[PDB]
């Protein structure tokens, strides 16, 4: 209904330099748009409320760790507070920024533009001064100098923030003050072969290190060199180096994928090895010394390394192809995607991190999808296999596959999941097999083309082919005249969707309209025409205008929330669109990306860009690059579909599937730039139900302390709906008193109660205080909850998600524990 | 620069246009008026369109219905068909887009067999 | 300021191709003014 | 010798693995 | 100052003193012939044009797409070589191609 959005998902990084925090405990890590940071201590992701305009070029903190400031390409500059995530202060450098170091003393810091060195003053904050507000212009510049050659690579500061020091991109590296010392000329660390990647500082500011990309690091004393020192490496070149000056040691990391740990008073090896193939792009380095993290550009490939205990605290991957399905666990607690790059990989809603990569599918992974149960994953493959995955020990049962050779891009299992429906675009037949047997069960016929979206109905009845006969089909499979009914459309059908109670059907169709469906009598109850609705417009390569596109004006993927009140849909474009069923109408649509390094956003894309030869950002400029496999072009001509060559600049912006969450408030859109969830933001926005003039927190606390009546506390509460209130008078009344109340409670605010008795056992300490609440509650209300089960199926289901993560969390312990104890005083 | 919409309609053989243009109120099937074809026990399914959509839509636009193949109940659906089709489209070019949707909610939740013609194939059962 | 020129679209790149004068070959040429003086000079060549 | 006959076969398959996966890439995954 | 040379000396080199406007498309290479009547302007984000300058003359624009690393006349003005991004293609004085250079990959340089 009401829908903002919760954390990105499915990246764990993108180009960026990335930060730890100065705790040591939470990652700061650029995905594209954004940054999120993961609470690594204990596992916890967030993604922060901004989005920039282009890819993250940059991050810095402050030492008090409270304020960020995030660099998009060409400058465009934030900084956001941490603690309360809320975004702060707008800034544009106008160069591009290269080098970005914010000083340890928490006043100053200096940019590295393209080849300006400017040093400002941080700006003081709203949680800084006493009675104050935003500035308007609140950045002011301390100094700026341009007396360099070429870029700035890297900037370093002292300890005690009265020095930096700037490694080049030309060859040389460069003392600087912040005001003018009395025996102090600024001066220049002389000549390495290619050009400086770092120029650390130690403890002692007298031997300054600087670190260049063709291998070799020096120590400088005073101002002539002491010891140059290279190493060999065999076809590779320096593209990363930080240095812990307290514990002396410097990491490398290569363009080769491996790193390099060396304790340098003097140059001595501690370590070394490989974690990609590709280079390494940024490495930073714990305030501690003890963690180390590697950002390789090219895949996603976060990880952090203990470099004494020798071990990956984290080794995360995102997908470097484009996804293709996303499904949720019936627990709702983690969302399976798959990609173009083949892995099908299964992401932890909370904690932001991928539980699972199952790595046994090539070439693409089209489909995904679980039964009733989520102990299996039944996914599908343009290998030409439907791959039936146990996900309790991570292994598949059984790899179906057709007898001539095919390549399936649809795929359904029955919820009681023992029949397989795949379909392909090579044959247009439709093929079944049988899960408690093996083999397969039938093909099945009807259909004049490549058969494009499957569903089988949530009661397990009929199956649903959509095809590009323009047709959809009820297939009757289970009983004995396996007969079909088929539903004549205008146009070739992409996608298919079922109510969750199984009496009505929507299919998007390629006009971009979709059209609502009796399933028992069956016959069209309504419909949509959407084309309008998704024009996210002008891709670059369009010589139409954006609103003139046919091929962004189409639903790719559909599908009901589990009231079964809205739908999502979805398509090659920008807008997410958010219908219902009973009046039609569009309730709410969102932009996906606010990119600008995505390709489809800007509709009215603007005229600065196109220079005489065409768009400025479709000139090939590959041959301005410095390393050779940047340089090379292995691109194959004309591939649309997954090819290693990519050259992929600028991608588009599609969705490739949502879906909505099986417990309430979430929403998920497999986008191009990442992963998206969706929430149903309720902790800022005041709703009441229906409320009377009385009624205030003075009003529900004073019928909570003064005159005991709990059940008119607690409806009062409710009748607010505001979360401190209904958790004090939660907390508040007795544990004898819930039979009262509960025993004389109103019916039509009960699944409310559900709901928030569920997020109190999931999330509160009061284990036999909640439990108790569920018991009477399912007690009292047994023959409405019973009757119902369609209206209350969500809010059921909440509450066994609460009452068997209790159920085997700690009765695993309980039961080891009583028994182990009772062998023990056995002996 | 007229306001012209044509349009067609299907039955087992028989295959109707309907051209609609900007007039006064008249349909005109073969040249005779619409309240004069098709022999008198089908023209309420004739009418049906008419009297679904009302005539205060009808009132701004001119309807000629050409008529050709198959018997006379399949010319009949050809006709309805074309007249919904007729409706529908001339208010998708131009007059406003809601009234459209409109429009095709009230002929769907009728029969879709104004809008969309579905001609039978055979069973080959299994 | 203005609306600004419009591309082309199907813009290939200026290559030299079959069928020119500097690439064909001078017996060829030499050929080609065989023919063209013999197709002037219109003659049918009977002899006696 | 049959070193060289089944160093030839398992070159033969490289060659082939390269290949065919360039050629399902020109075809945008359109294979069998 | 260059105002007191253009005064100071004679209008038909007056008229010399020229300069042009190019801002979209990548610094700007530049070579003359070797009587000075030609010059080839090669911009490193493609844009390459060979030009009689005292005239006014284009004699070619050829836009040419992807990177640019070095443009240079041939023999007279009448051929010009430029390396391209991976090979180096030369050209005639219509800039219509007459040959790719295969056998020199990412020329940076080249001296005739």
């Amino acid at each position: 209904t009401n829908f903002k959005f919760s954390n990105l998902l499915g990246t764990v990084y993108c180009r960026g330099n990335l930060l730890f925090s100065p705790d040591g405990t939470h990652l700061f890590s650029p995905v594209g748009n954004r940054v999120t940071v993961f609470n690594l201590v204990e596992n916890k992701s967030y993604t922060f409320p901004f989005a920039h305009r282009k890819n993250i070029s940059r991050i810095g903190l402050t030492p008090q760790g409270n304020l960020l400031l995030s660099i998009d390409e060409d400058g465009q500059a934030i900084l956001t507070n941490v603690p309360r995530r809320v975004v702060l202060y707008h800034f544009s450098f106008k160069s591009p920024v290269t080098a970005l170091a914010f000083s340890p003393s928490g006043r100053h810091f200096v940019v590295g533009l393209k080849r300006k060195i400017e040093v400002w003053h941080v700006p003081s904050t709203p949680d800084t001064n006493e009675d104050g507000d935003l500035e308007f212009a609140p950045f002011v510049r301390h100094h700026t100098h341009m007396q360099h050659f070429d870029d700035v690579r890297h900037l370093e500061w002292s300890s005690d923030s009265r020095f930096f020091l700037s490694a080049s991109k030309d060859l040389t590296a460069r003392i600087w003050s912040l005001d003018t010392e009395e025996g102090f000329v600024p001066t220049v660390l002389s000549g390495h072969r290619q050009g400086v990647v770092g120029a650390y500082f130690s403890k002692d500011q007298e031997t300054i290190y600087t670190v260049s990309k063709d291998g070799a690091v020096f120590e400088w004393k005073y101002w002539r060199i002491v010891n140059k020192h290279f190493f060999m490496q065999n076809a590779a070149t320096l593209r990363c180096a930080a240095y812990h000056a307290e514990s002396n040691l410097l990491v490398a990391g290569f363009s080769n994928g491996i790193f390099g740990l060396y304790e340098m008073p003097d140059f001595n090896l501690i370590h070394t090895l490989s974690i990609s193939q590709n280079e390494i792009d940024f490495v930073t380095i714990n305030k501690s010394g003890e963690w180390l993290a590697f950002g390789a550009s090219k895949l996603g490939q976060l990880l952090v390394w203990e470099w004494q205990s020798e071990s990956y605290i984290l080794k995360q991957q995102g997908h470097f192809d484009a996804m293709n399905s996303l499904v949720y666990s019936p627990d709702g607690q983690r969302i399976v995607t798959a990609a173009d790059d083949g892995k099908i990989k299964v992401w932890d809603v909370e904690s932001g991190f991928c539980i699972v990569t199952f790595t046994e599918h090539t070439s693409g992974v089209t489909a995904c999808e679980f039964a009733k149960k989520g102990s299996v994953l039944f996914t599908a493959s343009l290998d030409g296999s439907v791959r039936a995955w146990d996900l309790i020990r991570y292994r598949n049962f059984r790899t179906f596959t057709a007898p001539e050779r095919l390549s399936f891009t649809c795929m359904a299992v029955d919820p009681s999941g023992e029949v397989i429906a795949a379909g392909s675009i090579d044959s247009f037949d439709i093929h079944i097999w049988s899960v408690q047997t093996g083999q397969l069960l039938d093909r099945l016929s009807g259909h004049e083309g490549p058969v494009s979206s499957l569903a089988f109905a949530p009661d397990g009845s009929v199956l649903v082919s959509g095809s590009w006969d323009r047709t959809a089909r009820i297939w009757s499979i289970f009983s004995r005249t396996q007969t079909s009914e088929p539903l004549q459309l205008q146009s070739d059908v992409l996608d298919v969707a079922f109510r969750p109670d199984s009496k009505q059907i929507a299919i998007s169709t390629l006009d971009g309209q979709l059209t609502f469906w009796s399933v028992s009598e069956a016959q069209q109850v309504s419909g949509v025409d959407g084309r309008r609705d998704v024009s996210g417009g002008r891709r670059i390569t369009d010589r139409r205008t954006a609103a003139n596109v046919a091929g962004t004006k189409n639903f790719n993927t559909i599908r009901y929330s589990m009231d079964g009140t809205c739908l999502l849909a979805g398509g090659n474009s920008k807008y997410i669109c958010l219908y219902s069923t009973t009046t039609m109408v569009l309730l709410k649509k969102f932009t996906v990306s606010v990119n600008l390094s995505l390709s489809g956003t800007q509709e009215f894309l603007n005229s600065k860009l196109m220079t005489e030869a065409g768009p400025v950002g479709l000139l090939d400029d590959q041959g301005e690059a410095s390393d050779l496999e940047d340089r090379i072009d292995r691109s194959l001509p004309g591939s649309k579909r997954g090819d290693p060559g990519a050259r992929k600049k600028f991608p588009e912006v599609r969705v490739s599937g949502v879906a909505f969450s099986p417990t309430g408030n979430s929403f998920c859109a497999a986008s191009t730039e990442g992963l998206l969830v969706y929430s149903l933001d309720n902790t800022v926005q005041f709703d009441p139900f229906d409320l009377n003039m009385e009624i205030t927190p003075a009003s529900t606390l004073a019928v909570l302390e003064k005159e005991k009546d709990y059940l008119k506390a607690l409806v009062m509460a409710f009748r607010l709906n505001e979360a401190g209130l209904i958790t004090r008078v939660y907390q508040a009344i007795p544990y004898t008193d819930i039979g009262l109340v509960v025993e004389q409670f109103p019916t039509v605010y009960v699944p409310r109660l559900l709901r928030f008795v569920a997020a109190q056992t999931e999330q509160s300490p009061h284990m036999e205080f909640c439990l108790l609440w569920i018991r009477a509650l399912i007690d009292k209300h047994g023959p409405w909850l019973a009757a119902n089960r369609g209206k209350v199926d969500v809010e059921l289901r909440v509450v066994a998600r609460a009452v068997a993560k209790m159920r085997d969390e700690i009765r695993r312990l309980a039961d080891e524990n009583v028994y182990m104890v009772d062998y023990l005083l056995n002996q | 620069s007229v306001q012209a919409v044509q349009v067609f309609g299907k039955k087992k053989n028989a295959t109707a246009v309907a051209r609609c243009v900007q007039g006064k109120g008249l349909i005109k099937v073969n040249g005779k008026p619409l309240k004069l074809f098709a022999p008198e026990i089908l023209r309420a399914k004739l009418y049906e369109p008419i009297l679904i959509l009302g005539t205060d839509k009808f009132a701004d636009v001119d309807i000629r219905i050409r008529v050709a193949g198959g018997g006379h109940t399949s010319q009949v659906y050809a006709v309805r068909q074309a007249i919904a089709k007729s409706i529908v489209a001339y208010y998708a070019k131009y007059v406003d887009e809601h009234s459209k949707n409109l429009l095709k909610q009230e002929l769907i939740q009728f029969d879709r067999s104004l809008l969309v013609a579905d001609p039978r194939r055979c069973e080959p059962k299994k | 300021g203005v609306a600004k020129r419009t591309r082309k679209f199907a813009t290939v790149k200026r290559i030299i191709g079959k069928q020119d004068e500097r690439r064909k070959a001078e017996a060829v040429k030499k050929a080609e003014e065989e023919k063209r003086k013999k197709e002037k000079q219109a003659i049918r060549e009977v002899p006696q | 010798a049959d070193e060289k006959l089944r160093r030839d076969e398992e070159e033969i398959k490289r060659m082939w693995k390269e290949i065919s996966a360039k050629l399902d890439a020109l075809s945008s995954w359109h294979y069998k | 100052r260059q105002d007191e040379i253009v005064k100071e000396v004679a209008v038909e080199v007056a008229q010399k003193k020229f300069e042009l406007k190019l801002t979209e498309l990548g610094p700007y290479t530049c070579e003359y012939s070797r009587n000075g009547r030609d010059l080839i302007l090669a911009g490193r984000k493609g844009h390459v044009a060979t030009m009689d300058w005292r005239e006014g003359k284009l004699g070619c624009e050829l836009q040419l797409g992807e990177t640019v690393r070095d443009a240079r006349f041939l023999h007279n003005n009448q051929f010009f070589a430029v390396a391209q991004k991976k090979y180096v293609y030369i050209y005639d004085h219509n800039g219509v191609e007459i040959h790719c250079l295969r056998k020199h990959v990412e020329v940076s340089h080249m001296e005739f």
